């Protein structure tokens, strides 16, 4: 029933590296190291047989090849290039493809990664507190703006609302049902999602039926509200995220971020 | 530090209370057969305060002359008490002003809205309000905030939402929402001036509100600066985050110990039963304030003051109170209700979570439940009440009467049905 | 393998009899052991809500689990390596919390089933016999017996009657739950509740949710709550060869006081429960935890203190030690309502010759 998944795409963000046809965004040595050595020495020790990497219409055998030589990996990974990823489509229709492959429960983790945490107790906590969703929330730089916020309960450990500043209005606007259930809230601003997801088996039914998600955050997560209306058809426990906060450094690189990673390894 | 005064606000949250206040004022009325300010100036006594202001307008005369007979006429008492009278019935701005005008006010003040009964030490308020003002200069007014019930599902008349500094505790917004009464709105849209500046947002409204304030200098002459402020949480909290003064703060103070204001019927039934249960555990009958209380606790939360008479074969219930001087007959019941001093009670009676005041005869085989009754009123033979009926002062109720949920009852021989005189409209009678 | 040895806290001058160690965090195990049983053994490690009958259900549960996603080898038969994995299981149980007798004789019932299936018969049409056998006597041990223990109880109590109370019982919670809601009487219900576990505690609050008149006490405050109560029903672990009730923590406190006032002790009890090893004190073999569990001050299970209690392993002896399982003196109780209805604890082991 459990196994893990592995995002890889192409970067558009970043300035210089990632244009060239010979170089992926899944092969780009930060600090003398491999990006994608991380993700594997995280998989090995979470302990995990069944790997599946999915992968878009460009590098088709640089990603296999990357994989087989010099890289410790010792398991089985299934590399597939679907042809109806668009770039304009980016993970959703990824994901509403391949679906028979997935037997149970699924963690899905891009090629983005950079960690320094425990993985073992991430996994227990997804099998543990019996739910859907978790998210994992990291802080930003301390030493010597406009942004994004997160919603998190405090006592449980659940999430509410991750939306941007990018679409939203002149005030800062709530909802009185969302609100009443769960009365206490906590708001971040520092805190940023380093895209670590964990998931249950039952989303299978859902996602060949109505095709709602968009950029595997803004709709991926959204639907779980039990308020005002309740109107689709859910799967028989209550449709509920998690969230949980860490202290050490690890996030995502796709911006200028990506310099203050090197300067972070070199220290 | 030390040397503190301290001002009251009566006359405040009048007629909020329908059927009562109609004769005598509002704070006069028992919680547990005690007057509501004796409460209030416990508080007082265990805080410090070595001067009392009062503010009396309508039923003034009762008022003073309650402080007339109190313990605090008296030379030897910690603090002295001055009235205030004002035209009748005026906005809180409208007092402050007054205050101002005639110019009493010295260093840091105090000053209580309604009357809030709390087994928290002040002493340590005091002290991170003294630490908070060392840490700036323009800093004014100090909130009192406790945590609620885990949900405030049945809290509908006090939905104030709270959002806080996890590392200063300011307060950034006051909402009032009509949500489970009322589903009618759902958005409250907030201010982002202040979102670098806290960065450790937490929206609450999972707190109680308790309109006690430790105030400087600054407030008075804000208030005859600002004349267009009437109200002291609602519009003026809000109005002072909201970039008036630029650069002055307020705060917001939580404690995990009970501490609820007095403000409608059904919070003041909530809060007699947890003083029935020992949830204020320094404030217990048992203890004797008033010096005329006499109170002896009993096992299973049963309250007895001295010279209780009881006949043989009755069965008591669980947080109940019973006064002085008070007779029980035979076959009745009494489960989780307060009865006053001097009551006459007759036989086969049987009480679920109802209320009586001082001096109340009841007449035989009656069933009154989760219902109250005021001073010196009296109910007939067969009489049954539902939940949420209150009868005023001085109503007598003849025998045979039937009455369904929330029929409340006038207290001044204007518009609601039932009225004092004989035989309540069961039949035209009423000046 | 597994993690052994290297223990938290001192290994202490009184009270050496059992284990005080273990595995909690998942760190170097082997990669066969079925998830089922991994879940229940980090559930019974740090449960709340289990106290000797429901432990076992699950336990059934889960081993009919492990059967209907047994396919058996086309080399090595049926009865070949299921053994060893089964031993493998009970050793990481022993590991997390020490097993109840319960779980011995349901153990000894498998261990049967292997013996009397010979391998012969086709492996889809065997295993669909086994779970439908094992569901039958799951059904009859416990579901219809419990049935057979509320309707005996039943007779036995009062109209209008008063009731304290101890433990998490689940045959206890669906007697009090059936006389509020069936018979409808005047029931007092008063729960008592200890340090290490709020197990008192969860049955209040769904005897709350029921509707009922519920007091809830304290050990330290007894001789003020009895000073009221008639009938007194405690929550069996297992009765032992001589008759002695080997229960939870604050059980034979309770028991005592109740014969010392007047008013006496009854026990409800699953055929099942009983065992033929035998002790007369508690210190022979106690249920032993962690003080970790009592680093907490007051109020609920997580709070997080910056308390006045930390240090356990460089304090210079400091035993902060707590049990679970005690043992209740034989005389006092008075009652045991089984799978064959009624007898006296001085009888005892008359339900072990009769099978």
């Amino acid at each position: 029933s459990i196994q893990a998944f592995v995002f890889c795409g192409k970067g558009s963000n970043l300035a210089p590296m990632q244009h060239s046809t010979r170089l992926p965004k899944a092969l780009l040595p930060i600090g003398n190291r491999p990006m994608i050595e991380y993700v594997l020495d995280w998989c090995d020790q979470a302990d995990f047989k069944e790997i599946s990497v999915v992968a878009p219409v460009d590098e088709i055998e640089l990603i296999e090849s990357g994989l087989t030589s010099f890289l410790n990996s010792n398991h089985s990974h299934h590399l597939q290039d679907p042809k109806k990823i668009n770039f304009i489509s980016t993970g959703e229709s990824l994901q509403k493809e391949l679906l028979p492959r997935i037997n149970g429960d699924f963690v899905i983790l891009p090629c983005d990664f950079v960690t320094d945490i425990p993985p073992q107790v991430l996994v227990d906590q997804f099998r543990n507190r019996d739910d859907n969703n978790l998210a994992m929330t990291i802080y930003y730089k301390n030493s010597l703006k406009q942004q994004q916020f997160f919603t998190v309960y405090s006592e449980i450990l659940l999430d509410v609302y991750s939306q941007r500043d990018v679409t939203k209005t002149k005030y800062l606007q709530i909802r009185s049902h969302l609100l009443w259930n769960y009365p206490n809230l906590t708001v971040s601003t520092k805190l940023l999602n380093s895209f670590i997801y964990f998931c249950s088996f039952e989303l299978c039914q859902l996602l060949k039926l109505g095709p709602q998600s968009m950029s595997r955050q803004a709709s991926f997560k959204d639907p779980f509200t039990g308020n005002q209306q309740q109107q689709n058809p859910p799967t028989t426990i209550f449709i509920l995220p998690n969230e949980t906060l860490f202290i050490r450094a690890n996030n995502l690189n796709a911006y200028m971020d990506a310099n203050r990673f090197v300067l972070k390894i070199k220290s | 530090e030390d040397r503190l005064q301290a001002v009251v606000l009566t006359d405040s949250y009048e007629t909020r209370f329908m059927p009562l206040t109609a004769v005598k004022p509002r704070c006069l009325l028992p919680l547990a057969n005690v007057p509501l300010i004796e409460y209030t100036l416990e508080f007082l006594a265990k805080a410090g305060v070595h001067e009392v202001f009062l503010i009396c307008s309508s039923h003034a005369n009762q008022i003073n002359d309650y402080i007339e007979n109190s313990k605090w006429n008296l030379p030897w008492s910690p603090f002295k008490i001055t009235t205030i009278m004002s035209p009748e019935a005026r906005c809180t701005g409208d007092v402050m002003r007054d205050l101002d005008n005639r110019g009493i006010i010295t260093g840091d003040f105090i000053l209580v809205s309604g009357d809030v009964l709390t087994n928290i030490d002040f002493s340590k308020m005091l002290e991170f309000h003294k630490k908070m003002h060392l840490q700036d200069k323009d800093h004014i007014s100090t909130m009192c905030l406790s945590k609620a019930s885990t949900y405030p599902k049945t809290r509908t008349i006090e939905p104030a939402a709270f959002v806080l500094d996890k590392s200063t505790s300011r307060c950034i917004y006051y909402q009032d929402l009509p949500l489970p009464s009322s589903r009618e709105k759902t958005s409250i849209q907030i201010d982002p001036e202040l979102l670098d500046n806290v960065d450790e947002f937490v929206i609450r409204n999972d707190l109680i509100d308790c309109r006690i304030d430790i105030c400087t200098s600054h407030v008075p002459l804000i208030f005859q600066e600002n004349f267009d402020y009437q109200s002291l949480r609602t519009d003026f909290v809000k109005g002072v985050i909201s970039s008036d003064i630029l650069g002055k703060h307020i705060y917001a103070y939580l404690t995990d110990e009970y501490a609820v204001r007095v403000e409608s019927w059904q919070t003041y039934d909530t809060i007699s039963q947890d003083f029935l249960g020992r949830w204020c555990y320094p404030l217990v009958l048992d203890s004797n304030i008033q010096d005329d209380q006499t109170y002896s606790y009993e096992s299973r939360h049963i309250y007895k003051e001295k010279d209780v008479v009881l006949a043989q074969s009755c069965k008591i219930g669980k947080c109940t109170a019973i006064g002085s001087g008070t007779k029980i007959g035979e076959g009745t019941k009494i489960e989780n209700s307060v009865i006053g001093r001097n009551c006459q009670i007759g036989e086969n009676i049987r009480i679920k979570n109802s209320f009586i005041w001082d001096d109340c005869i009841i007449g035989n085989n009656s069933i009154i439940d989760h219902s109250l009754i005021a001073s010196n009123a009296t109910l007939g033979s067969n009489v049954r009440l539902n939940d949420g009926c209150i009868i005023g002062f001085n109503v007598k109720i003849d025998d045979n009467m039937d009455l369904d949920r929330n029929t409340k009852i006038s207290a001044s021989p204007q518009d609601l049905d039932d009225q004092t005189l004989a035989v309540s409209i069961v039949g035209d009678k009423g000046v | 393998p597994g993690i052994s040895s290297v223990i938290p806290t001192v290994l202490e001058q009184s009270f050496d009899n059992s284990s005080l160690i273990s595995v909690k965090e998942l760190l170097l195990n082997k990669d066969l052991i079925h998830p089922s049983i991994l879940l229940l053994t980090s559930h019974l490690a740090h449960y709340k809500i289990v106290g000797s009958i429901p432990r076992c259900i699950a336990m059934l549960e889960v081993f009919q689990i492990v059967i209907k996603d047994y396919q058996t080898p086309k080399g090595t038969t049926l009865s070949r390596n299921l053994t060893s994995y089964l031993s493998h299981q009970i050793d990481l149980l022993k590991k997390a919390r020490p097993l109840s007798v319960t779980m011995g004789n349901a153990i000894r019932w498998l261990k049967q089933e292997i013996s009397l299936i010979d391998p012969s018969t086709p492996d889809k049409a065997a295993k669909k016999d086994l779970c439908e056998k094992i569901g039958q006597f799951a059904k009859e041990k416990i579901e219809l017996a419990d049935q057979l223990i509320i309707d005996n109880a039943s007779t036995q109590i009062e109209e209008s009657t008063t009731i304290v109370t101890y433990g998490s019982s689940k045959v206890l919670t669906e007697l009090l739950l059936h006389n509020a809601i069936s018979l409808k009487k005047n029931i007092k219900v008063i729960v008592v509740d200890s340090r290490p576990l709020f197990e008192g505690r969860k049955m209040a609050e769904t005897l709350r949710n029921a509707g009922v008149n519920v007091m809830y006490a304290l050990i330290t405050s007894l001789d003020t709550i009895f000073n009221d109560v008639d009938y007194v029903f405690l929550g069996a672990h297992s009765i032992l060869s001589n008759g002695f009730l080997y229960s939870r923590a604050g059980t034979a406190m309770l028991a005592m006081s109740a014969k010392r006032r007047n008013i006496p002790v009854l026990v409800c009890c699953e055929s099942l429960k009983f065992s033929q090893r035998v002790q007369l004190d508690s210190v022979t073999f106690n249920e032993l935890a962690d003080p970790n569990d009592l680093v907490n001050i007051d109020y609920e299970n997580p709070v997080e203190r910056r308390g006045n209690k930390g240090a356990l392993l460089n304090q210079f002896i400091k035993e902060r030690k707590f049990e679970k399982k005690k043992l209740a003196m034989e005389n006092k109780p008075k009652g045991n309502k089984i799978g064959g209805k009624k007898g006296s604890e001085g009888e005892s082991k008359d339900a072990s010759n009769e099978e």
